[PDB]
RNA sequence: UUGAAUAUAAAGAAUUAUUAUUAUAAAUAUUAUUUUAAAAAUAUAAAAAUAUUGUUAAUAAAAUUAUCAAGUUUCAAAAG
C-alpha cells in the first residue's frame, strides 16, 4: 500500500477486507494453471488456489492460477512446504528443489499442499487500500 | 397462579363430582376441613461446589 | 461496499440482514442474472450509535475513494442535468 | 477362471502407463512409454522414481490431453489381449 | 499422554513446554527458512548423499554431478524401519527390475486415507453450494414471480403502495 | 411464540428461512449427484456417514414398553439410518485401490 | 404457566377495512401452525391477495415434507433430554400434515385448475 | 417533477410522461427558503434494462455523438422511455459503469462524446438488432403496402452513393417533426411500484405502455 | 464389502457442568434452548467540561474501539 509508515494494522500485521475499488481485481477469463496449463473454472468456485502476487500481470492478467491438485512441485512432485514456491520456466518449482537441494519426500501430506484456496490464503499480504498517491479524496 | 389453588380445584372438581352421588348437594356444599398432611419425600442428590453435596 | 462475478454495487447493511453481509446474491448489471456478490468494505452504518454524530464510524478512507470516482469527476456530464429535474 | 488374469492395482497403473504410450503413437505422437527410463537404478534420468499404485491425488498428467483410466485397463484381463495390443512394448528388440 | 508412536503420520501440531510461554502453534515459517537455505541441516538422507564415497572410490573424483534420487534397488535391505537412514523415502526395492512398488508400509496406506478423504471433504463442500446454488437461486427465481402477481394485482386495484396521498405529492418529487 | 403459554409447542419453529419446501432428489438430479448422497449433505454428518456423533436417549428409542412396542431408532427416523454404502464409498479405502503383489 | 407475566393481546385496529385479513377469526390459532387462520362463516366468500397466499404456502411447504416430520420427531427428544415434563415420545407424534390432509388442499386450489 | 417547483416554468420536457402524476401550475412567485431549496429528496429513477436498452440503441445510432445534444435525440425516437433530462443522466451514469458507454473529451473540441465502449460493442450491435427485429412488426405500413417502401429499398441504396450524408439530414428533421405529432397523441406512461428484494433493498419494479388520448 | 474373521454414534472433571478432547481435513445450510415492567449496593462501565498524580505503599506492562489503542528521555543498580 501507501500507508505512509506507522499507520499500517499492527497485532494482525494486515487490515481485513482489502478494499480494491481502483481496481476491481476479478478472476480473468483467459484463466490457466500455471503448473498444469489446464483451463481453470471461471469463478463458481475455490477449487483453484489463485495467487495474486500483490500486482503479478505476468504470470496472467492477474496472479499465477493453480487447481489446488496442480499445487504441488514439479520437479520433485511432493507438496510444496510451507507454501513459498519458484517459479521455474513456468512450471512452479519446489524452493529446496528449486534450489539445489535434494531431501525429497516430507511427512505430513505428500502430494498435496496446505494452501487455501482463491486467494483466501493470499490475503494477508498486498495491496491494501491505498495503493498509489490516491491524494483525489481530499483534493477539490 | 398458584399451584397450590390449582390442586384443591383439581379436587373440588373431583370431589363434587363423587359428592353429588353421596345425595349431597351440588349447590349448598361447602368447604369444612381443608388440610395438609405431611407426605412422602424423595431423597435426591445434590452436588454443591467444592467436594460438599447436601440432599435436595 | 459489494462486488460481483466483475462489478460493483452499494448499499447499507441492517442488523437483520447480518448473515447475508460477507457474501450476498444480487443481480448482477454487468451482466443479466443473479451472481454472487462479496463485501470489498464498509460503508457506514445502519443507525446512530449513542451519544455521537450522525456519522459515528465514518465510511472510509476507501468507500469514499469509490464514491468520488462515481460522483466524482462527473465532468464529463454536468450536460444532460446537474441536480436539476 | 479361463484366463482372465488377478490384475492387482499395481498392474492395472501399469496397464494404464502402456496404454497411454499406445495412444500416443496412436495420435501420431512419440510413445514416450515410462518405463523405458527406468533402468537398474531406476529412472535414468535422475528423476524421483514414480511409484506404481500411484495415488490418486498424483495421477500421472501429460500436458497433451491423454486419457487413461480404470474405464480403459480393465476388458484387458487376459493374456492374450496384450500381447498383441502392448506387443510393440513389452517386447524387447533383438535385432 | 499417546505417545506420538501410536499416531499413523506424527502430529502435526506438536506442545511442548516452557510454563511462562504461552502460544498453541508452533513456529513454522523459523523452522522452514533453516534446512531450505542450510543444507546441512537434515542428514544427508544416506543414499542420495552415499553414491559419493561409491563414485569417488571407484572414479577417483568428486561426483560433481546431481545424485539420483529414489536410491537404487537393492540398497538398505536388511533395514526395516528406515524412514531416517533415507529421506522419508520408502524402503528402495528388492535388487529386482520390476517396476516400482510402493512397498504398502502402515504409513502409505495412511497417506491414501487422506487423499481419499481430502477428495471426500473438497466433495462434500463442492456440492453444498452446487444446491445452495439453486436454493437461493430459485428462490429469487421465484421471489419475482411473487413481485410480478403482486405487479398485476397492485393495477387493477389501484393501490399505489405510495402512502394515503395521491401522486400529487408524488410529482413535486419533493419529500411533499 | 404467539402461544399466550409457552411450551415445547408455539415456539414458532423457524421465524426465518422462509424458503421452505426443497426437493433435494429432484433438484440432486439436476446436478447428477448420487440422490442417496445430496440429501446426506443436509443433516448432521453424524447420521449418515460413520462418524464419531451424539445422540439423544430418546432419538434411541426404547426396548418394548408395557405401554408401547419396541420402537427401533431407525423405524421411527427413517431418514437417520447410516448408509454405509455410501460412507465406505466415500470415506474408507477399498483393499483395490492399494492392491500391489 | 410458566411466570407470572401478563399476557395482552395487542391487535391492529379495524380490520373490516383490511384487504388480507379481512374477515379472519382469532378465538383460537390455527391447528397445525402452517394452516390458514379460520374465518367467519358470515363472510365466507372471500379470496385473498394472491401474493399474500401464494408465498404463504411457499413457507408452509416445508412443514408439509417429512424432513420436517423428522425434526418434529427428533425435537420431542431434545425435550425429553433437557427434560421437560409433558413431552410425547417421538414413537407417538404421528405427523401433523399428511396425505389424507393432502387430498383436501390440492383440490382447495382449484382456482388455477 | 413540476413545471416551477425544482425547475424554471415553462420547462415541461416533452418526453415520456409519468403515469398519473397531475402536472399543476404553480405561481410565479415561488421560491423555496434559502434551505428548503436543498432538502427536496427527488424520487428515483428506473435505470434498469427498458431505458438501458433504449439508450444504447440511440448510441449505437449516433455512435460518436456530443453529450450536450445527446438528449435531443431520444426525444425522437418513437419509443422514448425517459422521463426527463435527470432520467437520461442517471442511465447514463448506469450504462457507463456497465462498461457499455465511454466518455472522452473530443480532443480536438472541449466536448465529451459517448462512444460506445469497444468492449461490449458486438453486444449492443446483436441488442439494437432484436428491437429493431421487433418493432417493425408494429407499423401498419409494414404489411400492408410493402412496396410503398420498396421504392426506398433501391434509393437509399443508390443513395448511399452520391447523398448518404445529406439525405438522412432532411430524413433527421422530417422524423423529428413526425414523432412529435405522435408524442401528441401517444405517449409512453410509465406507471412503476416499489418491491424490497430479500436483502432489504427497496427498489422499483417498472413498466411502460402507451396512452391513447387524441 | 465382493475379504474370513472381526467390531462400527455416546469421555472426562460426583452432573446433561467451565468444557470446540484439534488425530485430521477444508471454507456462504437463513443446522437452532435461555424467564421478566423499577432505585440500593455490587459485577460493571457507555457518556462526558476542568485538572494531571494533591490520590496512594505505590499513577503509567494493564480488555475491546475503525476516533485502527504505541509514551519519550536521562541517570544509578543489574546477568543472560
Ligand atoms: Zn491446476
Ligand atoms: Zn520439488
Ligand atoms: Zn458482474
Amino acid at each position: 500500500t501507501a500507508v505512509p509508515h506507522e499507520e499500517a494494522r499492527s497485532r494482525p500485521h494486515f487490515p481485513a477486507y482489502t478494499e480494491d475499488v481502483d481496481q476491481p481485481m476479478v478472476v480473468p477469463d483467459g484463466v490457466c494453471c500455471f503448473n498444469c496449463d489446464k483451463p481453470i473454472d471461471g469463478d463458481d468456485i475455490n477449487s483453484y488456489v489463485w495467487v495474486p502476487s500483490g500486482n503479478a500481470r505476468v504470470p496472467t492478467t492477474q496472479g499465477y492460477f493453480f487447481h489446488v491438485k496442480c499445487f504441488k512441485c514439479w520437479n520433485c512432485k511432493y507438496r510444496i512446504i510451507h507454501n513459498q514456491f519458484y517459479s521455474k520456466d513456468s512450471r512452479a518449482w519446489c524452493l529446496s528443489c528449486a534450489l539445489g537441494r535434494d531431501i525429497r519426500v516430507p511427512t505430513r501430506r505428500w502430494h498435496t499442499s496446505y494452501v487455501n484456496t482463491h486467494r483466501t490464503g493470499s490475503r494477508l499480504t498486498g495491496q491494501f487500500f491505498p495503493r498509489h498517491r490516491h491524494q483525489m479524496e481530499f483534493l477539490f | 397462579p398458584r399451584k397450590g389453588h390449582m390442586a384443591v380445584f383439581r379436587a373440588l372438581e373431583v370431589a363434587q363430582q363423587g359428592a353429588e352421588g353421596k345425595g349431597l348437594d351440588k349447590e349448598h356444599l361447602r368447604i369444612a376441613y381443608i388440610t395438609c398432611m405431611p407426605g412422602p419425600t424423595d431423597k435426591q442428590v445434590d452436588i454443591r461446589s467444592r467436594g460438599y453435596y447436601a440432599w435436595k | 461496499n459489494a462486488c460481483h462475478v466483475p462489478g460493483d454495487q452499494i448499499f447499507l447493511v441492517s442488523n437483520s440482514f447480518t448473515r447475508r453481509l460477507l457474501t450476498r446474491t444480487d443481480h448482477c448489471p454487468k451482466c443479466d442474472r443473479l451472481s454472487t456478490f462479496r463485501f470489498m468494505s464498509v460503508s457506514g452504518m445502519v443507525g446512530r450509535m449513542p451519544y455521537k454524530p450522525v456519522d459515528t464510524p465514518g465510511p472510509s478512507y476507501a468507500t469514499l475513494y469509490w464514491r468520488k470516482q462515481r460522483s466524482g469527476k462527473i465532468a464529463s456530464q454536468p450536460l444532460n442535468e446537474v441536480c436539476n429535474k | 477362471q479361463v484366463g482372465t488374469l488377478v490384475m492387482s492395482q499395481a498392474m492395472r497403473h501399469a496397464l494404464m502407463d502402456l496404454e497411454r504410450a499406445v495412444r500416443r503413437k496412436e495420435l501420431g505422437l512419440e510413445p514416450n512409454y515410462l518405463w523405458d527410463r527406468w533402468g537398474p537404478i531406476g529412472f535414468i534420468d535422475g528423476a524421483r522414481a514414480d511409484y506404481l499404485p500411484r495415488f490418486e491425488h498424483n495421477p500421472y498428467v501429460d500436458p497433451d490431453g491423454v486419457d487413461v483410466t480404470e474405464i480403459d485397463v480393465l476388458p484387458f484381463n487376459t493374456h492374450e489381449q496384450i500381447r498383441e495390443r502392448y506387443r510393440d512394448f513389452i517386447e524387447p528388440d533383438t535385432a | 499422554r499417546k505417545a506420538l508412536q501410536s499416531y499413523p503420520v506424527p502430529p502435526r501440531a506438536r506442545n511442548y513446554e516452557r510454563r511462562w510461554s504461552s502460544s498453541r502453534t508452533n513456529p513454522y515459517n523459523r523452522m522452514f527458512w533453516r534446512t531450505v537455505l542450510n543444507e546441512d541441516f537434515a542428514r544427508p538422507s544416506f543414499w542420495v548423499s552415499d553414491f559419493r564415497h561409491k563414485y569417488l572410490a571407484k572414479h577417483g573424483m568428486d561426483y560433481q554431478g546431481r545424485v539420483p534420487a529414489s536410491p537404487a534397488p537393492g540398497m538398505y535391505q536388511g533395514f526395516s524401519d528406515v524412514h531416517k537412514i533415507l529421506a522419508n523415502h520408502p524402503k528402495p526395492q528388492r535388487e529386482s527390475r520390476h517396476l516400482p512398488v510402493m512397498p504398502m508400509t502402515p504409513r502409505v496406506v495412511f497417506e491414501h486415507a487422506q487423499e481419499k478423504r481430502i477428495d471426500y471433504a473438497k466433495k462434500m463442500h463442492r456440492d453444498r453450494r452446487l444446491v445452495e446454488q439453486l436454493r437461493t437461486h430459485e428462490f429469487w427465481g421465484w421471489y419475482m414471480k411473487l413481485q410480478r402477481v403482486r405487479g398485476r394485482w397492485c393495477k387493477e386495484h389501484g393501490v399505489s403502495s405510495r402512502g394515503v396521498y395521491g401522486p400529487a405529492v408524488d410529482a413535486a418529487e419533493l419529500w411533499g | 411464540y404467539n402461544s399466550f403459554e409457552r411450551g415445547w409447542k408455539d415456539k414458532t419453529v423457524h421465524p426465518l428461512d422462509r424458503r421452505g419446501r426443497f426437493n433435494l432428489d429432484e433438484a440432486a438430479a439436476e446436478l447428477q449427484l448420487d440422490e442417496a448422497y445430496v440429501a446426506s449433505l443436509y443433516k448432521p454428518l453424524h447420521y449418515t456417514y460413520s462418524m464419531k456423533g451424539q445422540r439423544y436417549p430418546a432419538e434411541q428409542g426404547r426396548t418394548s414398553r408395557p405401554g408401547s412396542l419396541a420402537a427401533s431408532r431407525d423405524r421411527m427416523f427413517p431418514l437417520y439410518r447410516r448408509n454405509y454404502k455410501l460412507n465406505r464409498e466415500l470415506r474408507v479405502l477399498d483393499h483395490r485401490r492399494i492392491s500391489t503383489d | 404457566r410458566s411466570d407470572n407475566v401478563a399476557m395482552y393481546f395487542v391487535e391492529y385496529k379495524n380490520r373490516d377495512m383490511s384487504d388480507n385479513h379481512k374477515g379472519e377469526d382469532y378465538t383460537a390459532g390455527p391447528e397445525r401452525f402452517f394452516l390458514p387462520p379460520r374465518i367467519i362463516e358470515t363472510e365466507k366468500g372471500i379470496q385473498r391477495p394472491p401474493h399474500m397466499q401464494m408465498a404463504f404456502d411457499r413457507w408452509a411447504s416445508k412443514f408439509k415434507t417429512e424432513e420436517f416430520h423428522h425434526w418434529w420427531r427428533l425435537r420431542h427428544a431434545k425435550l425429553r433430554y433437557w427434560g421437560v415434563r409433558n413431552v410425547p415420545h417421538p414413537s407417538d407424534v404421528d405427523p401433523l400434515w399428511t396425505e389424507k390432509e393432502e387430498e383436501e388442499w390440492h383440490n382447495e386450489m382449484l382456482a388455477n385448475t | 417533477f413540476q413545471a416551477g417547483v425544482h425547475t424554471p416554468h415553462g420547462s415541461r420536457y416533452n418526453a415520456a410522461r409519468m403515469k398519473n402524476w397531475p402536472v399543476q401550475e404553480v405561481p410565479q412567485n415561488f421560491n423555496f427558503t434559502n434551505e428548503q431549496r436543498f432538502k427536496a429528496k427527488a424520487v428515483p429513477r428506473d435505470t434498469g434494462k427498458i431505458p438501458r436498452d433504449f439508450l444504447l440503441s440511440v448510441l449505437y445510432r449516433n455512435q460518436p455523438c456530443e453529450v450536450a445534444s445527446l438528449w435531443e435525440h431520444c426525444l425522437h425516437d418513437p419509443q422514448i422511455v425517459l422521463d426527463s433530462k435527470r432520467h437520461l443522466r442517471e442511465v447514463l451514469q448506469q450504462a457507463r459503469a456497465e462498461g457499455f458507454v465511454s466518455f472522452e473529451k473530443d480532443a480536438v473540441t472541449d466536448r465529451w462524446v459517448c462512444h460506445l465502449t469497444r468492449e461490449r460493442f458486438e453486444e449492443v450491435r446483436a441488442l439494437v438488432g432484436a428491437r429493431a427485429e421487433a418493432q417493425d412488426l408494429y407499423s401498419g405500413l409494414r404489411g400492408a403496402s410493402a412496396t410503398e417502401t420498396s421504392a426506398y429499398s433501391e434509393s437509399f441504396r443508390e443513395m448511399n452513393e452520391d447523398t448518404k450524408r445529406e439525405h438522412f439530414r432532411l430524413l433527421s428533421e422530417q422524423v423529428a417533426d413526425t414523432t412529435t405529432h405522435l408524442r401528441k397523441f401517444q405517449r409512453m406512461e410509465m406507471d412503476y411500484l416499489p418491491y424490497t428484494d430479500l436483502n432489504g433493498k427497496v427498489n422499483f419494479m417498472w413498466w411502460y405502455e402507451m396512452s391513447d388520448t387524441r
